[PDB]
RNA sequence: AUAGGUUUGGUCCUAGCCUUUCUAUUAGCUCUUAGUAAGAUUACACAUGCAAGCAUCCCCGUUCCAGUGAGUUCACCCUCUAAAUCACCAGAUCAAAAGGGACAAGCAUCAAGCACGCAGCAAUGCAGCUCAAAACGCUUAGCCUAGCCACACCCCCACGGGAAACAGCAGUGAUUAACCUUUAGCAAUAAACGAAAGUUUAACUAAGCUAUACUAACCCAGGGUUGGUCAAUUUCGUGCCAGCCACCGCGGUACACGAUUAACCCAAGUCAAUAGAAGCCGGCGUAAAGAGUGUUUUAGAUCACCCCCCAAUAAAGCUAAAACUCACCUGAGUUGUAAAAAACUCAGUUGACACAAAAUAGACUACGAAAGUGGCUUUAACAUAUCUGAACACACAAUAGCUAAGACCCAAACUGGGAUUAGAUACCCCACUAUGCUUAGCCCUAAACCUCAACAGUUAAUCAACAAAACUGCUCGCCAGAACACUACGAGCCACAGCUUAAAACUCAAAGGACCUGGCGGUGCUUCAUAUCCCUCUAGAGGAGCCUGUUCUGUAAUCGAUAAACCCCGAUCAACCUCACCACCUCUUGCUCAGCCUAUAUACCGCCAUCUUCAGCAAACCCUGAUGAAGGCUACAAAGUAAGCGCAAGUACCCACGUAAAGACGUUAGGUCAAGGUGUAGCCC
RNA sequence: AGUAAACUGAGAGUAGAGUGCUUAGUUGAACAGGGCCCUGAAGCGCGUACACACCGCCCGUCACCCUCCUCAGAGGAGACAAGUCGUAACAUGGUAAGUGUACUGGAAAGUGCACUUGGACGAACC
């Protein structure tokens, strides 16, 4: 095992259909400031952020984006114990932002990669 | 028979020895800790007894001597 | 021993079976947290492939990856059974080929 | 091999050796015996041997046993109406000990043919039902009958699922 | 178990692990058909549909059936007696509540629970009840399966609250390795209702899906394995790498890896993982195990009827030898040892002189339960029985150690100095303290071992090995692979760096006990070395120059030998050649039915070094060891006989002497691929 | 012992080449006795944790990666693994070994008091 950088972002993407899931994916993708920090997409699914979810968030200090999805008051208290951010969202470009800010947070600022 | 098994033996308790030697003061520290504890524990006991026997307070003029300290 | 110590230290109080590394259970589910190499216990001499999981029941184990080669990179889900890898100290679980993340080894 | 002298005494097969089975009516049946004296000897090894297998063909009756309480040894069954059974044992073997109780308490081998026939009434043969308490689980082990399906298929005739088609 | 593999250089024993067998779940690869059986991983959350009506209104039912296993000794027998059925009744059947008894697994590092009983009409009085034969407590589990117990979303309950309930059928989200249809019918049986025809029923019946299983079949077969256990591998590729293994193990130029062929086992399956079925009458001197010692109750056993003294212990007193100290005389050295140093000026004779220790006896074998007890006297005193029995208590327990107060001749950790050494926080020398002694308390440990429990009994037909011959009966204590571990946590203790009790996780296939053979021993005794180990004798080397070999340096410039057993060695021989080396140049079927002095002496032949300046090696037999590895020797002989080889003998030289020659089997994977040949691998303009 | 020492030739091999090798011959000595404190040999023994057989085996510290446990971070254990300092044990292991206990020390360990043989004292007198 090694140590993880600071400079790595570890996303769970959860959406309330494929499409959307795809959508996020395909934003992800378009990622091109890996020098400053890393996006690494630790998992993608359709549904509500499930304790699984919440599990590999744990496992990799990740944080964990809904786009329309739910997360349960039994899941909204594991993932604080367990010390993971889950954060629901219902529009694709305040997603983004938020997306963006977590980036920029990790960066030693502001993130030079745009979505469009 | 050889002596290989208490030569084992031997040097398991010579590091035992010098290890307590080396760690002596935090281990005084750990057990006078662990002696209060137990005397605390001991006290809950004794209030638990009355406390469900039903009597408000401890019985009259009793208080629990501290059988787990050296004075 | 006398037939009344016998019956007074009763039948053998057998000692209970000890789960394994998957916690008697025939498989479980990890994620692959890195990836890299174990040289074996002499007079052995190799470079054996192993992993890092954070098993389904919240533990954290190397499971060794049989085949010759593989792809297992970090963030995927393996099946890994039990079954020591001999040579390897303090390695009790192999990847099982052929499910989710990885597949069979190649021809 | 088993432990301690005549390991026979601890089987079974021997066990079920006692043809000694009290009537309804004893309840207590107190051993005095001496460990000593040549005159005790009977009662000694009635004690050593025959205890066990009386014990076991009449697990309700309390036995117990008293060493060197009384100068002879005697047996004493304490019934359910109240009475109390002296039995002297002194100069007697064993073997007369057994047939001696067999006689005045024990159940006539009559009496326990009847018991008999009152359990095998119980397993009536024309019963069905799982073995343990029936020779037979089905009709169809019956020969002649309509064989069970899982072994022998059934017509399509009589398969309700082909019914099913003719009813369609 | 009908067993098998695995500890070692080898054998025997003990022991753990694993293999073989049979199920069930999951996974991988693969799959044709028909009948039948069985089917969420989860007491987590649930969309949707349905699941309880009947009937001349009242009643009855919706408490049943069906479901789950969260919880858990409400389940079984007896007593008593509710509810219900027998058209009203009858007692019969069935069966609640209540009472009595029985009723799971693990942990005693859960040993105390804390009112857990009784008497009396009551008043009230007694102070008791359970528990090492496991109470109280913690964890785990549905069970004893024609089926039974428990729960019904949680708060045990359910007035009330939390909140809005599939653990009814189908189905779904989450979760797990685990994953069936949101089918039809009341045609049959069962239930509910009705007086009844009848009606309702996701109970149930008949269907749907699924190799999970069984049966049957098809003129369309896969899975696994092929080093041993264990059935069965050809050729390649790789070369301690890739990788494989249930255990032992394989891979450094492969019957064990990957491919390929073939074979073996099972076969619509195969078998990777897991789980379960296989688990106490065996042992305790050395393998784990007789707890440091003795004594109860409750109990168990039949071994109960049969039948002189020596050194125990406590107290008191005493002292012979030798010290120390102090006194006279003498002397200048004394101690120290492998040799010295440091150290004291003190040392010798004689006399006085202990609170320390107790020659000879003792070659005795006694006393005490054990630890222990061996100067003398006295006092008190050495339990009981014609059994065993204590972390379950009481009393002891060497030496060391702690507190306090005394003693202190001598010894003596520590400390200092001297010496030694590479260093010497030691071994050797000197001084001295705690301490060893007394008193009064603690501490409670020993290789507390005679590593062999107590009592009774036998020597009869033996006994793995060693040890101190082998056992029988009985009882208690203890042990179940190694290490973790005289450890952690808990508990108790005048203990405070402690003692007793004492685990688990991780790891391994071993660990271990006893022997055999050999190697080794700064190993013992004895006898030797005849140019040999020391001394002894002669002549040399080591100091000088030169010649020559080797190493190191240098160069473009060999190679090999390289401790004895290399170094004027391959060479009884290099200016060219020899020459295999280097630089440059030239040729390609080439002197060769090619060639290579390219790697491999760790594949070899061939010829040799070496102990060997040895006398042993020995096939084939026989015997001893319980028929184990192994061993085989006694001459006034006791299991050895041995062909053959070697030695020897014989031979050359000058004898019959001596020198040659010879010198077996093996060791050093000793040297030589560069005498030559040859296997393997490698270059082929 | 015609040995050492000294001296003089011949030969092999070369076209030539050695202070080298093989070999012939001459003069021609001294000690030769004590031993086993030193090295090896033999015989009988003893011990052995070695068996690649002491150039063996192996102990502990100091540093290095893992796995588990206790712990407010740190320690302990086991494993892997090489170095490091020593040589504590295995032979009388070079100071016999070990148990308990106490002091001391880089580290195995040293010593003190008592105890065990799981060491020997060679087994008539000598
Ligand atoms: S058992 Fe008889 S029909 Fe099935
Ligand atoms: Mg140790
Ligand atoms: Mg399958
Ligand atoms: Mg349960
Ligand atoms: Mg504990
Ligand atoms: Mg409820
Ligand atoms: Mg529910
Ligand atoms: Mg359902
Ligand atoms: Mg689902
Ligand atoms: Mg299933
Ligand atoms: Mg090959
Ligand atoms: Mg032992
Ligand atoms: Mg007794
Ligand atoms: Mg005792
Ligand atoms: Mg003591
Ligand atoms: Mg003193
Ligand atoms: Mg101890
Ligand atoms: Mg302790
Ligand atoms: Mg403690
Ligand atoms: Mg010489
Ligand atoms: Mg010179
Ligand atoms: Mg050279
Ligand atoms: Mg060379
Ligand atoms: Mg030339
Ligand atoms: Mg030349
Ligand atoms: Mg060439
Ligand atoms: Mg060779
Ligand atoms: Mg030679
Ligand atoms: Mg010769
Ligand atoms: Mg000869
Ligand atoms: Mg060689
Ligand atoms: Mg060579
Ligand atoms: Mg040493
Ligand atoms: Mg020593
Ligand atoms: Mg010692
Ligand atoms: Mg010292
Ligand atoms: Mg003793």
């Amino acid at each position: 095992k090694r140590e993880r950088d600071s400079n790595v972002l570890s996303v769970i993407i959860k959406g309330d259909v494929d499409g959307s899931v795809e959508a996020i994916l395909n934003i992800i993708d378009t990622y091109d400031a890996s020098h400053e920090c890393e996006l690494e997409l630790v998992h993608f699914g359709v549904g509500d952020v499930s304790a699984n979810d919440v599990n590999l968030a744990e496992t990799f200090d990740g944080v964990i984006y809904g786009f329309n999805v739910n997360a349960g008051n039994v899941i909204q208290q594991s993932a604080a114990k367990k010390g993971v951010k889950i954060k629901l969202h219902k529009i694709i470009y305040r997603l983004v932002e938020d997306l963006q800010e977590e980036l920029s947070s990790r960066l030693p600022a502001k993130t030079s990669w745009d979505p469009g | 028979k050889n002596v290989l098994k208490i030569r084992r033996r031997k040097m398991n308790h010579h590091k035992y020895r010098k290890l307590v030697k080396k760690t002596r003061f935090l281990r005084r520290k750990v057990q006078e800790g662990r002696l209060r504890r137990k005397q605390i524990k001991f006290e809950k006991d004794l209030r638990r007894i009355w406390l469900k026997a039903g009597l408000k307070e401890a019985p009259e003029g009793w208080q629990t001597p501290k059988i787990y300290l050296r004075g | 021993a006398t037939l009344n110590q016998m019956h007074r230290l009763g039948p053998p109080k057998r000692p209970p079976r000890k789960l394994g590394p998957t916690e008697g259970r025939p498989q479980l589910k990890g994620v692959v947290l890195c990836t890299f190499t174990r040289k074996p216990k002499k007079p052995n001499s190799a470079n054996r492939k192993c992993c890092r999981v954070r098993l389904s029941t919240g533990r954290e184990a190397v499971c060794f990856i049989p085949g010759e080669g593989h792809t297992l990179q970090e963030h995927q889900i393996v099946l890994v059974e039990g079954g020591r890898t001999q040579d390897l100290p303090g390695v009790k679980l192999t990847v099982v080929r052929g499910k989710y993340d990885c597949g069979h080894v190649q021809k | 091999p088993m432990k301690g002298r005549f390991p026979i005494r601890r089987t079974l097969q021997y066990l079920s050796q006692g043809n000694v089975v009290f009537k309804d009516s004893v309840k207590v049946m107190t051993v005095n015996y001496n460990t000593h004296g040549e005159l005790g000897e009977g009662a000694r090894k009635f004690v050593f041997f025959n205890i066990p297998q009386i014990q076991y063909k009449n697990p309700w009756v309390q036995i117990m046993m008293f060493k060197n309480m009384t100068p002879s040894p005697f047996l004493r069954f304490y019934l359910d109406s109240g009475e109390q059974v002296l039995v002297d044992v002194e100069t007697k073997s064993n073997k007369e000990i057994m047939e001696h109780i067999r006689k005045i308490l024990g159940k006539n081998e009559e009496t326990l043919r009847e018991e008999e026939e009152e359990k095998k009434q119980l397993s009536h043969p024309a019963n069905f039902g799982p073995r343990k308490y029936c020779l037979r689980e089905c009709i169809c082990e019956v020969e002649g009958q309509v064989p069970c399906p899982s072994l022998v298929p059934l017509p399509k005739e009589m398969r309700g699922k082909y019914k099913a088609a003719l009813k369609a």
